[PDB]
């Protein structure tokens, strides 16, 4: 029991919101209300943290090995997403319908790209970031938002960010969270 | 067992669809939220709404009023329209101080215009809104030539 | 492949032979 | 008069009459004892005792019977699982009826003591009036009592002139009822030995007679007397009480608990026993015997009791059950038939894949299938829109390894969620849910039904603890308190 | 169309793409002869005739009216009942720009 | 002071002595209106103080500041503050008058005569005189009269007030031609309280608020003149009790429901309690979410009419029960909304989607976004949301302090009713210290009653 004076009338060590992490070869800032999942939802995750308050609000990071040293030999990044489109999950109805709405037939969910880039950071290397709205026939969250970026490190492995963000939580405050972690990816 | 399916919607972000992602985070001033400082900040986008509200003015109102449909003419003076208030006010501060106060002044005519086309159409009177719509269309035109 | 112990881990976990020694 | 709660204090004056009013309700206890043991064997199906056996089937009191030596019936069967060729007097109906024989011949005695209720024996000399002297006839009853435990526990219990308690394994599988030696150590209080009870008996049964001898002589001393107010015949009820909860707590607690006293092959597992993955982690021990030594994986699970695999099953647990869900543990699930293998899962990567038990707590439970380091891989999940542990993508098969379905697989993904949700209810078991008209959902054993009735009547007893320990203290005030009483204040 | 979505769910919370797919309450048959209303919640859609008769014509505003007849099927209960053939006659209106 | 045993009365119950003293009961209650004016100028001057410019008044805790740009005191076109001088004058101007109303309380209570019935022969009552009772009523119906005359004039004379179904969007309009027709103004009166009708609580424009208040002016006016030159007729001293308490308690029972009437006016209207400063009401947040994603998912290609919902419904748009194309959802309930973003896509067959698929308005789904995220839940130390909801923001909507503060105030007023109403019955009969215990009166009534 080792005797540290209690912090009265002191100093705050942490009001910025994130945290920062150091995993193996990559680096970003989690938010810092989040806590670590024991889940491993895909092949080759390294960290997932969820949020405390539901577990929509989450994000991993993904290590695979590659035979390719550049984020371009993966083609371009239309024909990236839809090689590493099992981030998204997989629609687990193989059932025939057609009274869901705003749906094509037999298909109950329906994800949606919203925006895509290419940046970059101080080490040269570029970036494939995107920007999803998934959503479902029972529409929970009022949709999920999916913010994947995806880079090849210095050790010939792909290294995929996926942070997932419930539509309901978006707009109250979850955006400052996910997109300040999803700008401080780093691969080093 | 299917995957999910994407669709091609990146364009629909530089059309309308972050907006109201805007108007819900709690970060930004009221001002920025409501659509206020980018009305302020771009005249053109301003300079654009106002000669659509003319459009919408000297030419989509009167249809409704000759056919006598009332719910669908009070509207159209407030559907578009809705921003001409806020609008005819960024484009009057502008002006040189005698210049606003000419502008200021035109401005507060054609609010007394509208506002009485507004109850002409509300007691569904088609021989006073009918005559009421010439009146809101000339001092429409006197602001114009005022402030653009 | 598996021992006892890791067996009755992920079906039960509050198995007797999970919760002592488990200091470890 | 008097009302109709306070009826049967016409006893409290007369000891004639409560003779007669204690003997009509031990005929009563006993004429119940003798009537429910002829319920029982009426109803009670001695076919399978490996899978149906007495607790599965909703039989009370035939558990009591066959904890202390009764084994054997008048109809051939036995519960071991053979036939009786000398059933003797001591049968099930033997003793189901020797209860009704003393249930009648209390009916007779309570008539008599009933009308001959002014016997001299109650009036105390040289006053004349009736009086107990209830130090003496507590020092008789004790030496009685005592010589009773003494005689249970040489003689009954040991094996020396009775036939002995039941005794089983730790595992539920090999019981008989044999003769026991006392443990004199300190293995004597350990409650899941047996010999521990024998110890108690003459130990208890010892110091039982020797007090009673003490309390035969040595009258009371006076402050003592007036401080427990030894006079009156309800500061014995009082007291009485209080020693009948205290027993029903610690009764009710070592059936719940389990005990040594507490067969589980006559009352059913405990729910500690599901909790702390009792029998599933000797199943585990006995495929790792059997893996170890060299064999294969249907070759070690067949070699597995179909009664061990019974024991680890959510259904025979005691607290899966319900208030209302009446009756027998076969009503509810029906009655198990086979033990229908041990399902075991595989995913597309070639990795084993085990079902998370359903809790002790949960009415439903979600299935989920985690790997060896303990990490879920797959389940049934309850959003099928964007799903990622779904059986169908992870490619889930089971297989069976003894039982019913010994080396048949399953990879279609409707077969496999069906035993993927029987395998957090534990082994796989087939039942008939036609010949009982079964529910569908569980009941608990007699071991949940004694603790709810032993634990409900210890909490009601203590407050009939406190209303008679309160008539006694306060015995000059119960009519009501005196008009100057005013001296109590400042 | 289906008259529930694939999403509704029924009383005991099962349902087509959301929902158990069995009788949970029943931990023993949970999943039993009951298939037809806990393991498929059927929502494919039906198909109904419909006869349109156009009885007036207003050609100086372009608006033309008349009176229909259709007959569709009923509903289903996400493949529990045997839908039922319903006829619907009555008036209609539109307007040719 | 005064003491127990001399009034019958403890120290709990004190008030109660200076029911017979004319002269501190009236500094009772020039005090007591000192602390009204005083609470308005002080919470006004906290509000000005704490008002931050770039935020929504709704969203900083402010009541008092809505009630004065309601007027049309320093708003501009879309409900922004121009100047916040406007509110710092109507807090000065209370916070003065306050020291005013507080000396002459204090002076009446202290130093002035205990009854001034011999004295001031004007002021004096007695309150068995009918005849003085009603001078008095009649005196301040002319004050609540000419009261009422000072919004009208406002509202058409002196700058004119806010009207939030402006056509160019809300601003301060003169509101040239106040409804005085009587079949529009009694109308609101006998119409049902129930959804649909709203009793009062549905008035949709300024100018039946301004036209109403015309008719509560004259009227006041007319029945103050009525009161002072009668007194009750004999119908009247059979009906009622004529003691102070009882006169309060007629008092306590209609301000009790107009308690009741202003929680509900404030959690449903939306023109004289303008959502641009009070926020969105009940209604107009769950209509607001439904119109969200609405527009959401005719961008991200969607058919909003012919979607169906999960339950076959219509998840964007349904049938009214009475036949309107209404919003789908929960918020069916809330179809006889009215809102002045969302009357602008609203035909006669209730809402227009041809004009709803085309016409949608970008500063319409500005403000419908706005609130959407301030609806009128929150939580009791201000956190925002549902009771599932971290602490996240800090927000609880004016209208659900303004309907919590005034259905609690409201109510005890009604059981301040029951009380005095009772009592003062009670007292004037003689039995409110007790049964006399010679003539208990139901010993001489027939048993097996
Ligand atoms: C007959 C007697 C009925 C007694 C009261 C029943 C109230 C039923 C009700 O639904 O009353 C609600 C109404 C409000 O009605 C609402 O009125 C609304 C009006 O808004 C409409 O009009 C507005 C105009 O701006 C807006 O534009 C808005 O968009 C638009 O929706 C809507 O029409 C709603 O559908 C409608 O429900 O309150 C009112 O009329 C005011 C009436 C007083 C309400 C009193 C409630 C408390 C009662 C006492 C409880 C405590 C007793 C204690 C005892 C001890
Ligand atoms: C001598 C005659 C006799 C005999 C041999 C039996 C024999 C039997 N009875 Mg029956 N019975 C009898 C008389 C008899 N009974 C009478 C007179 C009654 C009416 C009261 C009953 C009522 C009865 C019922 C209701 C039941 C039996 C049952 C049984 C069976 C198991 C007994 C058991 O487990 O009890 C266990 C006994 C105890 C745990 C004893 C409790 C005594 C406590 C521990 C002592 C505490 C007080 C003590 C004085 C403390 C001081 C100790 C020391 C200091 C001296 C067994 C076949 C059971 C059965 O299966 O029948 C169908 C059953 O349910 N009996
Ligand atoms: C401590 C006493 C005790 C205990 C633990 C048991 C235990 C058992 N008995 Mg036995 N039984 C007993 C005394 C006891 N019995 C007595 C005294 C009788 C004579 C009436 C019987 C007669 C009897 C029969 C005939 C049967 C059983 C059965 C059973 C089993 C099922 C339990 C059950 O359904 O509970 C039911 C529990 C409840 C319904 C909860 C009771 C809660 C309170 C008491 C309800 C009262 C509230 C209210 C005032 C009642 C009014 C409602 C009105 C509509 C009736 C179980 C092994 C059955 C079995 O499996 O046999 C093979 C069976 O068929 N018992
Ligand atoms: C060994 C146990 C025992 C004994 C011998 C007594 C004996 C007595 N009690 Mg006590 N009592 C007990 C336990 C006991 N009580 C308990 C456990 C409680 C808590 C509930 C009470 C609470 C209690 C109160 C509050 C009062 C008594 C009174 C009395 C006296 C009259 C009883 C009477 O007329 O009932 C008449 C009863 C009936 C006519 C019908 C009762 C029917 C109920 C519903 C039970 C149904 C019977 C059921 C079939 C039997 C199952 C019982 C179960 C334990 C096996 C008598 C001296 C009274 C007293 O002291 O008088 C001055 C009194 O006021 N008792
Ligand atoms: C709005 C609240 C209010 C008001 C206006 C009054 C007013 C009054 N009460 Mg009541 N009273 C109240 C609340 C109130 N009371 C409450 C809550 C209780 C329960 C605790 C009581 C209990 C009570 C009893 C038991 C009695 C009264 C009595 C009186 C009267 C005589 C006062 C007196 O002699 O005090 C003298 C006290 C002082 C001079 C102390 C100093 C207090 C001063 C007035 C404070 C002024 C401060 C202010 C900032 C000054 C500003 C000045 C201006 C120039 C700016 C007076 C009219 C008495 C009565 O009935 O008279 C016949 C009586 O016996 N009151
Ligand atoms: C009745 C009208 C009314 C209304 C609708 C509001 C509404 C509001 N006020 Mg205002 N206020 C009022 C009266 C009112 N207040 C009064 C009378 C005062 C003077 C004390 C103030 C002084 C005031 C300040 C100084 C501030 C507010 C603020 C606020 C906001 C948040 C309040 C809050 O968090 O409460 C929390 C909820 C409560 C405190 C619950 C109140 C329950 C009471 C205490 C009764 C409890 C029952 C209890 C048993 C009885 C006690 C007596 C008993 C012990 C004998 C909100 C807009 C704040 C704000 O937003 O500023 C911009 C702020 O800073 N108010
Ligand atoms: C602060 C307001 C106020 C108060 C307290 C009084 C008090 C009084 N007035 Mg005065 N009066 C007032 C304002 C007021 N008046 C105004 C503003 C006017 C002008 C319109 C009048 C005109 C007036 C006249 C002409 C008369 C009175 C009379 C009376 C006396 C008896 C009233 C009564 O029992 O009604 C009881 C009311 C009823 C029996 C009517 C039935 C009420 C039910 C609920 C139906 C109401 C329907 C109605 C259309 C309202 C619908 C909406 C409602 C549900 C909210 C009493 C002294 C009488 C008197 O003796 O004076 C000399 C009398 O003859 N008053
Ligand atoms: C404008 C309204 C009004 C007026 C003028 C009066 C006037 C009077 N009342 Mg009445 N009363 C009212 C409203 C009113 N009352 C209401 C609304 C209630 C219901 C709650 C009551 C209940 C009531 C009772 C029960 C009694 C009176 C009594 C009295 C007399 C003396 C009161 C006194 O000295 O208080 C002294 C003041 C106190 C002791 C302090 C009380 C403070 C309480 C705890 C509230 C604290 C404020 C707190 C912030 C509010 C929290 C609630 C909030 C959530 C809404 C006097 C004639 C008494 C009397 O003699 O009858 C004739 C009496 O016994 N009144
Ligand atoms: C005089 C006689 C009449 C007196 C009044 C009769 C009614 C008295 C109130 C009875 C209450 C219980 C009725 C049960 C009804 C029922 O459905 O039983 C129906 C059950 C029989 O249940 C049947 O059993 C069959 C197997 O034989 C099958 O399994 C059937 O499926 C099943 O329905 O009867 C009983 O279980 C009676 C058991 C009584 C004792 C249970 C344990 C009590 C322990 C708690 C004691 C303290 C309780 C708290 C007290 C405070
Ligand atoms: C005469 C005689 C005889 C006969 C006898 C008999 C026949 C007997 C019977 C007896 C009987 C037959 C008895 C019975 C009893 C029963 C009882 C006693 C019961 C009771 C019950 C109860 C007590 C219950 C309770 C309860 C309830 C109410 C419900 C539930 C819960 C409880 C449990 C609590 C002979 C011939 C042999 C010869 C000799 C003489
Ligand atoms: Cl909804």
């Amino acid at each position: 029991a080792y005797g540290d004076s209690a912090n009265v009338f002191g100093k705050v060590t942490n009001k910025s919101g994130f945290v920062p992490y150091a995993g193996d070869g990559f680096a970003l800032l989690l938010p810092a209300k989040w806590n670590p999942s024991k889940e491993n939802d895909f092949p080759g995750v390294i960290l997932r943290y969820e949020d405390n308050f539901d577990a929509v609000n989450n994000l991993v990071v993904i290590a695979q090995d590659t035979d390719k040293k550049a984020i371009a030999d993966f083609g371009s990044q239309d024909k990236f997403l839809e090689s590493v489109s099992y981030l998204l999950g997989k629609q687990a109805y193989s059932g025939e319908t057609q009274s869901e709405g705003g749906f094509a037939p037999n298909r109950v969910s329906a994800a949606s790209l919203l925006d895509v880039s290419t940046t970059t950071d101080k080490k040269g290397k570029t970036y494939y970031k995107y920007e999803l709205l998934v959503r479902s026939a029972d529409g929970d969250e009022g949709g999920r938002h999916q913010l994947i970026g995806a880079t090849v490190g210095s050790d010939n492995k792909l290294y995929i960010i996926k942070i997932q963000i419930g539509d309901k939580r978006w707009f109250k405050g979850a955006k400052k969270e996910a997109m300040g972690a999803f700008d401080s990816f780093t691969v080093v | 067992l299917t995957p999910v399916d994407l669709f091609d919607d990146r364009s629909v972000r530089d059309r309308g669809f972050d907006l109201i992602y805007e108007a819900r985070d709690l970060d930004l001033p009221q001002n920025v939220r409501e659509g206020f400082t980018q009305a302020r900040a771009s005249l053109d986008e301003t300079k654009k709404r106002v000669k659509e509200s003319e459009a919408r003015i000297d030419a989509d109102l009167d249809v409704f009023i000759q056919k006598s449909y009332w719910t669908e003419a009070r509207e159209q003076l407030r559907r578009q329209v809705g921003t001409l208030r806020f609008d005819l006010n960024t484009l009057a501060s502008t002006k040189e101080k005698e210049a606003k106060k000419a502008a200021l002044g035109l401005r507060k005519e054609f609010i007394q215009a509208v506002e009485d086309l507004d109850f002409a159409l509300r007691e569904k009177d088609q021989a006073s809104a009918a005559k009421k719509l010439e009146i809101t269309k000339a001092k429409l035109d006197s602001v114009l030539a005022a402030v653009l | 492949v598996t021992l006892a112990l890791d067996k009755d881990d992920p079906a039960k976990e509050d198995s007797v032979k999970g919760l002592r020694k488990d200091i470890n | 008069g008097l009302p109709w709660y306070r009826v049967h204090t016409v006893v409290i004056n007369d000891p004639g009459r409560l003779i007669s009013v204690h003997l009509m309700h031990t005929a009563l206890v006993s004429g119940w004892a003798g009537s429910m043991a002829l319920f029982e064997i009426s109803v009670f199906d001695p076919s399978d005792p490996v899978l149906n056996p007495m607790w599965r089937q909703g039989m009370f009191v035939l558990p009591f019977m066959t904890r202390l030596g009764i084994t054997q019936s008048w109809g051939g069967w036995t519960i071991s699982g053979e036939t009786a060729t000398n059933p003797g007097i001591w049968s099930y109906e033997g003793v189901a009826a020797a209860h009704i024989i003393l249930s009648g011949a209390l009916f007779l005695a309570s008539v008599w003591h009933w009308t001959y209720w002014d016997l001299e024996l109650f009036r105390d000399p040289r006053t004349g009036k009736t009086a107990l002297d209830l130090p003496k006839i507590f020092g008789i009853h004790l030496f009685l009592s005592g010589l009773l435990c003494f005689g249970f526990g040489a003689f009954h219990v040991t094996g020396v002139f009775g036939p002995g308690i039941w005794v089983s394994d730790p595992y539920g599988l090999t019981g008989r009822v044999q003769p026991v030696a006392p443990s004199w150590g300190a293995d004597g209080f350990d409650p899941y030995n047996p010999g521990g009870i024998a110890s108690h008996h003459i130990a208890a049964g010892i110091l039982g007679v020797l007090a009673g001898l003490f309390h035969l002589c040595v009258r009371p001393s006076i402050r003592l007397y007036f401080g427990l107010s030894m006079g009156s015949i309800e500061t014995v009820l009082s007291s009485s009480i209080a020693a009948v909860f205290w027993a029903a707590f610690v009764v009710a607690g070592t059936m719940w608990y389990g005990s040594a006293a507490t067969p589980i092959e006559l009352f059913g597992p405990t729910r500690y026993q599901w909790d702390q993955g009792f029998f599933q982690q000797e199943i585990q021990k006995r495929v790792q015997a059997s893996l170890a030594e060299g064999a294969s994986l249907s070759d070690a699970w067949s070699r597995i009791p179909e009664k061990l695999a019974f024991y680890d099953y959510i259904g025979n647990n005691p607290a899966k059950g319900g208030l209302f869900r009446t009756g027998a543990m076969n009503s509810g699930d029906g009655i198990a038939v086979g033990w229908l293998g041990h399902a075991s899962f595989k995913d597309q990567e070639g990795r084993e894949l085990f079902v998370r038990r359903m809790p002790t707590f949960f009415e439903t439970f979600p299935v989920l299938l985690l790997d060896k380091d303990g990490i879920v891989r797959a389940d049934v999940p309850f959003r099928k829109a964007e799903s990622k542990y779904s059986i169908e993508q992870v490619g889930v098969s089971v297989t069976f390894y003894g039982g019913e379905l010994d080396g048949l697989t399953f990879t279609d993904p409707a077969t496999v969620k069906k035993y993927a949700r029987k395998a957090q209810l534990g082994e796989i078991f087939e039942f008939d849910r036609s010949t009982l008209q079964s529910d569908g959902v569980f009941r608990s054993s007699p071991r949940g039904w004694f603790t709810f009735g032993h634990v409900c009547f210890a909490l009601l007893f203590f407050f009939g603890h406190i209303w008679h320990g309160a008539r006694t203290i306060f015995r000059d005030v119960f009519a009501g308190i005196d008009d100057d009483i005013n001296d109590q204040v400042e | 169309p289906s008259y529930r979505g694939s999403s509704f769910l029924d009383p005991k919370g099962r349902g087509g793409s959301t929902g158990y797919d069995n009788a949970v309450a029943l931990p023993a048959r949970a999943d039993a002869e009951e298939l037809l209303k806990e393991n498929v919640k059927i929502t494919k859609a039906l198909k109904g005739s419909a006869v349109f008769s156009v009885a007036k014509v207003d050609p100086v505003t372009g608006e033309i009216a008349g009176v229909f007849e259709s007959i569709q099927p009923s509903d289903t209960d996400l493949g529990a009942k045997p839908p039922k053939d319903i006829k619907v006659t009555g008036l209609w209106y539109a307007q040719l720009k | 002071g005064r003491d127990q045993e001399t009034t019958g009365f403890a120290w709990w119950s004190g008030n109660a002595r200076l029911i017979n003293l004319s002269g501190k009961l009236l500094g009772a209650h020039v005090a007591h209106a000192g602390l009204i004016v005083f609470w308005a100028g002080a919470m006004n001057l906290f509000e000005v103080s704490h008002f931050v410019p770039e935020k929504p008044m709704y969203e900083q805790g402010l009541i008092l500041l809505p009630h004065i740009a309601t007027l049309g005191y320093g708003v501009g076109p879309g409900g922004e503050i121009i100047d916040t001088f406007p509110y710092f004058v109507s807090g000065v101007l209370h916070l003065i008058s306050s020291a005013v109303l507080g000396f002459g309380g204090v002076y009446h209570s202290l130093i002035g005569p205990e009854t001034l019935e011999e004295s001031y022969p004007f002021f004096g009552y007695v309150w068995k005189d009918k005849n003085k009772m009603t001078n008095i009523l009649g005196y301040h119906l002319i004050m609540l009269g000419l009261g009422a005359w000072l919004l009208v004039w406002k509202a058409m004379y002196f700058g004119g007030v806010y009207d939030t179904w402006a056509p160019g969007g809300g601003d301060v309009r003169v509101i040239t031609n106040p409804t005085t027709n009587a079949a529009v103004i009694f109308g609101y009166l006998v119409k049902s309280p129930f959804g649909g009708d709203g009793w009062i609580c549905s008035v949709d424009n300024m100018e039946d608020i301004i036209g109403g208040h015309i008719w509560i002016g004259t009227l006041e006016i007319l029945g103050g003149i009525w009161h002072i030159y009668t007194t009750p007729w004999p119908w009247a001293r059979r009906a009622f009790v004529w003691s102070g308490e009882a006169y309060l308690s007629y008092s306590l029972g209609a301000i009790g429901v107009m308690g009741f009437i202003a929680c509900c006016m404030s959690w449903f209207n939306n023109t004289a309690y303008p959502s641009e400063f009070y926020g969105p009401t009940g209604p107009e947040a769950s209509q607001s979410q439904a119109f969200t994603f609405l527009v959401r998912d005719q961008r991200l290609g969607a058919n909003v009419a012919s979607a169906q919902g999960p339950t076959g419904l219509g998840k964007y748009l349904m049938r009214s029960p009475t036949g309107e194309i209404i919003f789908g959802g929960e918020t069916m309930r809330f179809w006889d909304f009215r809102g002045p973003w969302l009357e602008p896509l609203r035909g006669p067959n209730g809402l227009d989607l041809n004009k709803l698929k085309n016409d949608i308005q970008p500063w319409q789904e500005r403000r419908a976004a706005e609130y959407m995220t301030h609806a009128p839940l929150g939580s009791l130390n201000s956190v925002g949301g549902v009771a599932t909801e971290i602490n996240a923001v800090n927000f609880v909507s004016p209208r659900s302090w303004l309907a919590c503060s005034h259905f609690c105030l409201g109510f005890f007023f009604f059981i301040g009713h029951l009380w005095h109403a009772g009592r003062a019955r009670a007292a004037a009969a003689g039995f409110e210290k007790g049964i006399d215990r010679f003539d208990e009166p139901v010993l001489s009534m027939r048993p097996l009653d």
